[PDB]
């Protein structure tokens, strides 16, 4: 330090009227406030603040709303599927909607660039003149609108030929089930619609039973189990182009139903993308290519990120653990259209592959190098594919998220607090538990740097100490400690952190747009958008380049943290 | 054992032999030893998967004999533990009890979208930028 | 007396100094410069932003006189905003006490379109 600084340079310079925040609702609040206005950021801010809140309970806490510009915040935020809501009945019979705050449109906000990013890839179509621009506008105007039907989205052109090709796009966008019907599934919340089927399934059992009652809600609940199997996945089989020939003979969309973004397939890829990442690190690089084919092959009929029965609060019942666990690995290994052989990816290889001196075995596309491919895969450490039968593989969702977590963890852990992180947590992960002498002795390197990074990695839980005491009343004076590491309070530590990162960069953007917004409004407008150079002043040019430049550089670490914290979701 | 020197282990000598016998195993595992991952990544050739190219820790034993660069007559208790080391720092892998081969991430650390498991390519960000992100920011 | 059992590891000039750092000073390896396809991704992010923030959905932050001048005639504002309710609205969707503010008589109309090739940095 030079010069000290006062508790006013703290408070100024340094962010720390920022970490007193909840990292989920900081982040919500600025996402909110960053995209729509500050209303929808204050109620999005009680909303979670407080939970479950009503009309009149909103009108209440928030200090500055009469009741109908609550109304109007709340149709907005319920357009861009931001709020969730439920209907819920009394015994007076006064019926009143409750209001939530759902994940997926504040995700669909925080997702946007890369959604249409993402969309482009998987377009996937050849020789495109106009195609791309239209993709992407019509994925934009998607996720800006929240929800629209196709038919009033046709209505703005006038074309023939655009509004055919309107037509082909769409059909192809809900093909691979990147927009999907929307409901009022997707606005109750999972928990209700999970106590309201049991509710059903159990009061509708004829009474007077002489059966037990243990076994009689496990029934229901079954039952219930299977019914919300079926609700669930309704949307996500089929739904939007189950009409065939309208008129001359084509497939269109239906043009009856307004569709939505499916953020869950996107999450689907997005994990794809991170198994492709983590398989460029042990094997090869065309093996790479090859197993980002086994996986585009399979991405649309993947596993969900989260299964929404572990939402629905039944795990308290470890039998019901163990039933959700068995299930994953039943539909994860046999699912009918999860399976593949050789012949299955050879008719989807580009022609960039060359494989004819691809591996040495002493120490065009064909059956037996695809096959090798698939077999040095089934080789590597991390379970990457699986054999029910020798020629045809299961990429193990269930046995390899786990391990993608781990690694992701220790190379963060390395790259932050050094190779030393990475041995400690290594060491002390591979042993289940230790004291100081296994570790001086195992991993061989100098005492007080053990005990320095250890210290260290206490600080942000990759260690936890564990005390055993030596005398009647505890104490640390004569006590004996060894070090655990427990996985889950680390990776969700680690998630709130780069959430919290994630909101001061967005918080800071904000600000920094806020300050400068003059210059911002002058060059704002049509006019001048693209033309800046004559009527501006030689300061001018340099200021708005700066704020462009940071802003860039703000979402770009944004997409970069991303890429970091959507791991941690699984 | 042979690590401890004064009654102190020391770091040096057992990078020393952390590199002859991570070298050892990248000469057996992948192919030409580090002569193919020379260049960049596009020509490199591996292995078929049904090869023996691993090294036990016998080999070690015998390669380090021979080499004689421990000064020690060394134990294959030693050698695991050594291995054990490497394994560790995520610098080789097992399979089978001593059974080792050498990754390719710590080739890759010796000399685009964005990964997190290369993160000895890109450079720190030039200084006086308030738009900078800490890892430390939220602790302390 | 107390300041007299140091441990094994310090001594007696380590102490009396409890200035621990409020800035940091670890960096993540996320912080580096920006490539073509990320300057292609943040320029979709700010017109994302820029589009939704002009919608139809935006909410308010929470000359300009009425006197009569005649500066005002031939003269009208330079655009008209849109509402709340001058969108296509599903009526199943929306919940029933939220029909007051929205039209459901008022005639729906708006659905806009925009996408561009140029990127909008001035850099």
């Amino acid at each position: 330090s030079e010069k000290l600084v006062t508790p006013e340079d703290v408070m100024t310079i340094s962010s720390l009227e920022q970490r007193t925040l909840n990292p989920d609702l900081f982040l919500y609040k600025e996402l909110v406030k960053a995209h729509l206005g500050e209303r929808a950021a204050s109620v999005i801010g009680m909303l979670v603040a407080l939970g479950r809140l009503s009309v009149r309970e909103l009108v209440e806490k928030i200090d500055g709303m009469d009741v109908d510009s609550v109304k109007t915040t709340l149709v907005s935020l319920t357009q861009l599927r931001c709020v969730k809501y439920l209907q819920e009945t009394a015994i007076s019979g006064k019926k009143t909607t409750y209001y939530y705050y759902n994940e997926e449109g504040i995700h669909i906000l925080l997702y946007s660039g890369l959604i249409i990013d993402e969309i482009i890839t998987q377009m996937r179509v050849n020789d495109e003149e106009e195609h791309k621009q239209l993709v992407a506008e019509i994925v934009q105007n998607v996720i800006s609108l929240g929800s629209l039907t196709v038919e009033d989205y046709l209505s703005s052109v006038t074309s023939d030929s655009m509004k055919y090709t309107i037509s082909s796009l769409f059909v192809q966008l809900c093909e691979m089930g990147y927009l999907i019907q929307i409901s009022k599934l997707h606005y109750t919340p999972i928990e209700d619609l999970w106590q309201f089927l049991y509710e059903k399934h159990y009061k509708n059992i004829p009474r007077n039973s002489p059966l037990s009652d243990l076994k009689k809600r496990s029934q229901a609940k079954m039952n219930a189990k299977t019914d919300f199997a079926k609700i669930i996945n309704k949307p996500n089989e089929l739904s939007q182009i189950l009409t065939v020939d309208p008129k001359t003979s084509l497939r269109i969309v239906k043009p009856t139903v307004s569709l939505t973004i499916n953020l869950d397939r996107f999450m689907k890829g997005r994990r794809s993308k991170q198994l492709i990442n983590l398989a460029k690190t042990r094997v090869g690089s065309v093996t790479a290519q090859v197993y980002k084919i086994a996986l585009r092959l399979t991405e649309q009929k993947s596993p969900k990120i989260r299964d929404p029965l572990t939402q629905t609060g039944l795990l308290q019942d470890l039998e019901e653990a163990k039933s959700f666990q068995d299930e994953a690995e039943l539909v994860e290994e046999k699912t009918p259209g999860l399976t593949f052989n050789a012949i299955d990816l050879a008719r989807h290889l580009p022609a960039e592959l060359d494989l004819r001196g691809s591996l040495l075995s002493r120490k065009p596309h064909s059956a037996s190098l695809i096959n090798s491919h698939l077999k040095i895969l089934a080789s590597s450490n991390f379970p990457f594919l699986n054999e029910t039968k020798p020629g045809v593989y299961y990429v193990p969702y269930s046995k390899l998220m786990p391990v993608l977590k781990s690694s992701v963890y220790e190379y963060v852990i390395a790259s932050t607090l050094g190779p030393s992180a990475m041995r400690l947590s290594r060491c002390i992960r591979d042993n289940k538990l230790v004291s100081e002498k296994i570790i001086n002795s195992t991993a061989l390197m100098k005492e007080k740097d053990i005990r320095s990074t250890l210290a260290s990695l206490i600080r942000y839980n990759s260690v936890e100490i564990q005390e055993v005491p030596r005398t009647a009343d505890r104490s640390a004076s004569r006590a004996v400690f060894l070090f655990r590491c427990k996985e889950t309070h680390s990776y969700n530590f680690m998630r709130q952190n780069l959430e919290w990162n994630m909101a001061n960069l967005l918080f800071k953007k904000e600000k920094l747009k806020q300050e400068n917004s003059t210059l911002l409004k002058k060059a704002n407008r049509d006019d001048v958008k693209g033309r800046e150079n004559e009527l501006l002043l030689p300061s001018e040019l340099n200021q708005l380049k700066m704020v462009n430049e940071r802003e860039l550089n703000v979402f770009a670490r944004l997409s970069r943290l991303l890429s970091l914290w959507e791991v941690f979701q699984m | 054992g042979p690590w401890f020197t004064d009654g102190e282990l020391d770091i040096e000598f057992i990078n020393s032999l952390l590199t002859i016998v991570w070298r050892f195993i990248s000469e057996n595992t992948f192919p030409n030893g580090f002569k193919n991952f020379e260049n960049g990544p596009k020509k490199n050739v591996f292995y078929a998967p049904n090869v023996k190219n691993y090294s036990t820790t016998q080999e070690i034993l015998e390669f380090i004999t021979a080499a004689q660069v421990a000064n020690v007559e060394l134990t294959p208790s030693n050698i695991r533990s050594l291995c054990e080391v490497l394994v560790y720092d995520d610098k080789l892998e097992k399979v089978t009890h001593d059974c080792y081969r050498v990754t390719l991430e710590s080739i890759l650390q010796m000399n685009e979208e964005f990964s997190i498991f290369n993160y000895f390519k890109m450079f720190p960000a030039s200084k006086h930028d308030k738009e900078v992100v800490y890892f430390d920011e939220w602790t302390i | 007396n107390y300041m007299s059992n140091l441990p094994f590891g310090l001594g007696y000039g380590d102490v009396g100094k409890n200035h621990i750092t409020e800035f940091p000073s670890i960096p993540l390896p996320i912080n580096g410069p920006i490539t073509n396809k990320e300057r292609s991704l943040a320029v979709k992010y700010i017109n994302f932003g820029k589009t939704v923030k002009d919608g139809p959905f935006y909410t308010g932050s929470m000359t300009n006189d009425g006197i009569e001048r005649y500066s005002d005639k031939y003269l009208k504002k330079r655009k008209i905003g849109i509402s709340i309710d001058d969108h296509p609205y599903n009526l199943n969707l929306f919940p029933n006490e939220l029909y007051n503010v929205m039209g459901i008589n008022k005639k729906k109309l708006l659905a806009i379109s925009k996408f561009n090739n140029a990127d909008d940095v001035f850099t």
